[PDB]
């Protein structure tokens, strides 16, 4: 069976769950454990990518590039990836991550907006970085439309394009259809990936189905650490692909020990599909809105799940955290 | 000055044609010329429909005319304005640049235009800058602002190829102008494209770091006054709610803040109301034009 | 076609509670489930009627008193009980019927359907709806499973479930088993699926089961259940609604029941820790989890190592005693 | 002086295994094997071993010129209910391996001495023979408020009678844990496991014991009893030493001892994984020996 490459995003998507308060020691310990377990690519950035530190998303406690540098220093065999969102992070930020030793650039746009990334893919390829495109909130458009946007990324220099279930809103055949459309369009020259969230407890199944329909890159995080109810757990992906006799190169016992012994002790709380997270999956809300909605819930004295329901009704895209406050004010007046 | 300045518009596209409509309404600007390079231009056709002399023979043709304009507004590209700017200067035509060329000082009308009223060429910054810099200045004129950040959310259909090809430059130029025009010590600008249908009305959020003991009544009054000022040239520029104040948090590196939530509805001149980014640019450029004419 | 969700917060969840449910918790949970539109609510010791024991743990309150309280509280919901031949008996079932239970779920190991004949006959005589459970259904193939389902239907089962007791089945594994049962008994009886979360596949497996003809699906509020937990009732409700499949369960009400009624009494969150994932990977009966944790502490050896050895040995439901033998061996191996 | 003359009625799995065990007995000679089906295999095996065999039933047995001293019955509850009065009338001592339970329930190293003059004794259940010795080994040292057994058998060792009467195993065994084992309250669980190759039978015995119990004395008594049972069931072993646990809150003041047995059959007629049937025949042979003496 063709092998699948797992990218771990404990230290990037998981940054959302940590409110970007990772310490250098946590980054090093996590990188050490993942690398030794055979994980091939380890993503390290602010949750909203390079340049994400802000009032809108929250500031990283430690300088963003210092954490990337620490990850690169700790890594022995793993590549360090960084995430960049055009409109937030820039080519100058990418150059600073390359200077720190990152070797994989993952460049994310809303699913309908691939053409804003063409400069970033060009710069990443010029720097000798492996490139991955991310089409965020991929449930928002159909497979055909998604494949056209993937084609734009590949023409710009993307070596892989992911179907990204940012809201944890996709259900099984929805993933199949999107992955197959991308495989049909770009598969002869680029890889296809999938990144799932746990808001409906479907991340792992969606990942398996994505692989079975031609995806060769899959994301997870240790202990599900990530936005919303979390990401597909790296340790479960490793165990499940092994049961399916699909090679990942990740040692299952080492992945289980990394989750249990290294990551679990620093979790602020367990990733969990509570009412608020399930509403995100049901209504198609960007997962990283969760802790911002909880903060506004407390500040305005309204329920976080009602904030998120309203956000869902409105159709906001990644990065629109400011809209949470407007909604919370409205709800408090109501 | 009570008279009308004679104007040309160079670049008869989305911005140029919207500006044409606005200027035909202006108290103090008479559009005499619409200048492009494509004979089949929609903007040239609209100008001829509205009685304005139109030419696809470019700046060469404009500078040949017996009666040169007092003002030229340029909405072409950075490279085109870099080429044309010295020609306007040598002909003594004052230029308002709506492109990224930025040969002249960056201006925002209710903020810093007064110190540049005698300039031969002024630049309009960025569309998001025109929406948000007034608010950064409204805060920084009351209290020191160590850091100001703006988040611009625009309808995808209002982002043209120039916008899309040059997204990093929006973040960079706007952040720099937040600092040099807005008066913040440090700036950041984020832009988001949202494809919702029907197309969304532009939103802009402005966050300013402020002292914990700031007089928030005074800050609000200043913001309200600025919003009213901007509203006199962009009537759909509104506060979505009162400014929101929050004391320091560790997620904000110990900064206290004010957050201002704007909705920017276009006038629906040439462009639809969801094209608030283009509309504020042309409204601000027309206002700069009127202040230059009146000075 | 509609799907009927049976909720097992108050039965499979008993495992996570170490069988310490109070009458107040049972009543509040039943009240919330019933009002949300849940049609069948299972209430028993985790190992079914008669399960209170040294081997499995004793109930804090008699399960028959809990069943009676659930029946008293219920307005529209049926109360189900679980009974494992070899643990619970027809006498136990008659006590549950006396208390007002109206659904009998009879469970055997997947290869041993013919020990449940007396129980299906008795439940039908008592006018109870019957459901058969074929436990640890990953241990045998689809056609062998279907033969056992036929035995249960001939005995009087009105539905037979594919039960993923170990949370070990992966996607097409569920498809194949449900298809085989639907082919064999579908003209005569319903087919069900009960999933565990040890590999985070319970919800997906439930959707695939429905798509391949299952008409009954189990969940628990907050995933409360053995191992890493059960497919969450509130997520099943939300997901089936997204799929335009009728459940009769109000999604907002299910979400509120989970968040506001069940969550506050959870001993800890249902969670796929290393030990639970090992159960799914190695195919270990999910209710072994807390007993393995207890033995791990008692003997000074890791729970996940106990459970890996259990899976390798192939022990079946109800064999919790083997956990202790394995833990003693692991402790001796350290010396 | 010599051997007691025996008949076996019921030439099936248990009757035929018992035949083999008794043929190596120094106290009992099996003279008759009695069934109802001519095409039977215990009848054929009895014939191959020089034992007189008949498919004409107990009617035929009681017509023979030399009646047996002992009869062992391994038919069904119904059949032994019918036959028991006939043996009693004829003065033939009966050992009943069925659930009929006309006579007192006996477990050889526990209470057989009380019943040596009985005309009919009953062998309880297979699981009872494996576990009641342990309950007695604990209760003879300390009071036992509650005793619970967990029997795990190979699926291939569970015949139709076992499968159709699973509730009765739990009921009868629990009652005998009380009345023969000496616990105040009993419980019995049975589990069928289809693993291949077929599993060797396991039995776990849990006893509630006082929290200040002399656990050294309990262990010594358990070990003594295991060695006694091993004299007639050589494959009856402790998997590990008895395990003691302190009172959980939910145990309301009592502690526990857990005893882990493995019961491997002798491989006489039956395979070693048929430890359930084999302990029954081994125990019945022992009971018969002691009755013969
Ligand atoms: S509010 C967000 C605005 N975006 C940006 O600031 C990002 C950078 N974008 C640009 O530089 C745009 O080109 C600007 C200057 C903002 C104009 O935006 P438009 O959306 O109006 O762009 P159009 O392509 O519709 O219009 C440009 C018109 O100019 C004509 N033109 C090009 N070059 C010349 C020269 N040398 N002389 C005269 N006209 C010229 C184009 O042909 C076009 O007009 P048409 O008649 O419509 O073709
Ligand atoms: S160790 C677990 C034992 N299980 C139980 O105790 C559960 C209840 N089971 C029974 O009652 C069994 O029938 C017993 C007494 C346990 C016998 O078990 P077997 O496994 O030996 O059963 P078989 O079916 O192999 O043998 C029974 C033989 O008895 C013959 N038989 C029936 N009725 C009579 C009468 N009236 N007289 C003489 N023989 C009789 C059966 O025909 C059968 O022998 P075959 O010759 O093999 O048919
Ligand atoms: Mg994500
Ligand atoms: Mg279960
Ligand atoms: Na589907
Ligand atoms: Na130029
Ligand atoms: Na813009
Ligand atoms: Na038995």
């Amino acid at each position: 069976a063709p092998r699948v490459r797992i990218t771990d995003s404990t230290l990037r998507d998981g940054s959302h769950a940590m409110a970007h308060q990772f310490t250098e020691e946590q980054v090093r310990a996590t990188v050490h454990a993942l690398d030794a377990a055979g994980v091939e690519v380890i993503e390290v950035s602010h949750g909203d990518g390079l340049g994400g530190s802000s009032f809108n998303y929250g500031f990283s406690a430690v300088d963003e590039i210092d954490l990337v540098a620490a990850a690169v220093d700790e890594a022995v065999n793993a590549k360090i990836a960084v995430l960049l969102l055009p409109g937030v992070g820039t080519v100058r930020d990418l150059k600073r991550a390359h200077d720190a030793g990152a070797s994989v650039a993952r460049i994310a746009t809303h699913c309908t907006e691939a053409d804003v990334s063409c400069q970033h893919f060009a710069a990443a390829r010029e720097l000798g970085m492996e490139t991955v495109g991310f089409l965020m909130l991929a449930h928002r458009i159909g497979p055909e439309e998604l494949a056209r946007q993937a084609r734009i990324m590949v023409d710009a220099g993307a070596q892989c394009v992911y179907v990204v279930d940012s809201a944890g809103a996709l259900v099984l055949s929805d993933v199949q259809a999107r992955v197959q459309a991308l495989v049909r369009e770009i598969g002869h020259e680029a890889q296809v990936g999938f990144h799932g969230h746990q808001n409906l407890s479907l991340g792992v199944a969606n990942s398996v189905l994505a692989y079975q329909n031609g995806a060769r890159q899959i994301d997870g995080a240790l202990c599900a650490l990530g936005a919303g109810a979390g990401n597909s757990p790296t340790e479960i992906l490793a165990a499940t692909f092994e049961r399916l006799n699909i090679e990942t190169g990740v040692n299952v016992q080492a992945a289980l020990a990394a989750a249990e012994e290294v990551v679990r002790p620093y979790l602020p709380r367990l990733p969990w599909a509570d009412r608020a997270a399930i509403v995100q999956g049901y209504a198609g809300v960007y997962s990283s809105f969760l802790l911002h909605a909880e903060r506004a819930a407390e500040r305005y004295g309204v329920p976080a799940h009602e904030i998120l329901q309203r956000v869902g009704e409105a159709g906001y895209v990644g990065g629109q955290e400011d809209m949470i406050i407007d909604i919370a004010v409205q709800l408090a007046e109501e | 000055h009570m008279g009308k300045a004679v104007a040309a518009i160079v670049g008869p596209g989305n911005i140029g044609t919207d500006l044409l409509i606005k200027l035909q309404r202006s108290e103090h600007i008479e559009v005499r010329y619409m200048v492009g390079v494509d004979p089949a231009s929609e903007g040239l056709a609209r100008a001829r429909k509205l009685g304005v002399e139109a030419s696809a023979e470019g700046v060469d043709w404009l500078l040949e005319q017996d009666e040169l304009p007092d003002l030229v507004f340029e909405a072409t590209s950075a490279k085109a304005h870099l080429a044309n700017a010295p020609r306007y200067a040598e002909a003594g035509i004052t230029a308002i640049d709506l492109t990224p060329a930025a040969v002249g000082p960056l201006v925002c009308p209710p903020v810093n235009l007064t110190e540049h009223l005698d300039a031969p060429n002024v630049n309009m910054i960025t569309c998001g800058g025109q929406a948000t810099i007034p608010i950064v200045h409204a805060v920084s004129r009351v209290v020191p602002v160590a850091y100001a950040e703006i988040v611009a959310a625009i309808a995808s259909r209002s982002a043209g190829p120039g916008t899309r090809a040059n997204i990093d430059e929006f973040t960079e130029t706007t952040a720099a102008a937040i600092e040099q025009v807005g008066g913040a010590a440090r700036g950041k600008a984020i832009i988001i494209l949202n494809p919702v249908e029907p197309p969304m009305i532009m939103r802009d959020t402005v966050y300013c770091a402020i002292p914990p003991d700031a007089d928030t009544d005074a800050i609000t009054a200043s913001i309200e006054e600025m919003v009213a000022e901007v509203a006199r040239y962009v009537p759909g520029y509104t506060l979505r709610t009162e400014p929101q104040y929050d004391q320091p948090r560790d997620i904000w590196k110990g900064m206290a803040r004010v957050a201002v939530f704007l909705e920017v509805r276009g006038n629906g001149d040439y462009l639809p109301p969801w094209a608030g980014n283009l509309d504020i640019m042309t409204a601000a450029a027309a206002r700069v034009g009127e202040l230059l004419a009146q000075a």
